[PDB]
């Protein structure tokens, strides 16, 4: 059954592209910094040590 | 003719009800998947300590 | 939810187009039979006398 | 603040493209149906008499 | 035998088209996701492992 | 174990591509045959009338 106004695969692909791009940005940040931890959220216990 | 018309109408209504049913289970499995994703991170940070 | 909701918006274009064509075909037969029926009565009677 | 502010500039280009294609493809159906609607009325009554 | 409103081949074509569209949708979802199983219904035994 | 787990990740992309290509080819044939099936019989009968 064909429809119109029903482009769901576009939505799913957009979502997955979102996760891919966010992961790419995070890895870019990490390698450019050259530090494991960065920020304060990646690990909760390494900061104090 | 009348009996066949009634049967055709009933079959169409059941056909609609089927998809009406399937959508709800799709929503439920999405929610369960999110919960399952959270639980494993909990277990990982659990094995962290000790 | 946006997938589920957009199942009561429009039918397939195929069956709607089919119904459109079928009614279009049948209307012309209706009109032709109406014309012939209209021409029928008095023409076949005016020669009685 | 430059990260926070430019979260309100523009959407992803993907959904804008999706809506554009959707509306552009629906406009042609509108035009064709309007053409057939204008075609039907008087041609169907001219042969009544 | 020629009837009116007996377009059974249209119904057959619509059915086959429906299954073809469903197959296309599932294949597109799978290859975009880059995963075999996805969801929870493709395989019932690989998830726990 | 990471080698063992990455054996249910996704198919070798070639076969999924082949499935996509075959289904995409078959859909258009379905659509064309549906169009001709809609076209033929009612026009033939209207010619008879």
């Amino acid at each position: 059954a064909m429809y119109i106004n029903t482009n769901v695969p576009s939505l799913t692909a957009q979502r997955y592209l979102g996760e891919t791009n966010n992961a790419v940005s995070k890895s870019l940040e990490r390698l450019s910094s050259g530090l494991r931890i960065n920020s304060a959220s990646d690990d909760a216990s390494g900061l104090a040590i | 003719s009348e009996k066949l018309r009634g049967q055709i109408s009933g079959l169409k209504r059941a056909s609609l009800n089927a998809q009406d049913g399937i959508s709800l289970l799709q929503t439920a499995e999405g929610g369960l998947q999110n919960i399952q994703d959270m639980l494993q991170r909990m277990r990982e940070l659990a094995v962290q300590a000790g | 939810l946006t997938a589920a909701e957009s199942r009561i918006r429009d039918l397939d274009i195929a069956d709607e187009m089919a119904k459109f064509t079928k009614n279009q075909i049948l209307a012309q037969s209706n009109i032709s039979m109406l014309a012939q029926a209209n021409s029928l009565p008095q023409m076949a009677l005016s020669l009685l006398g």
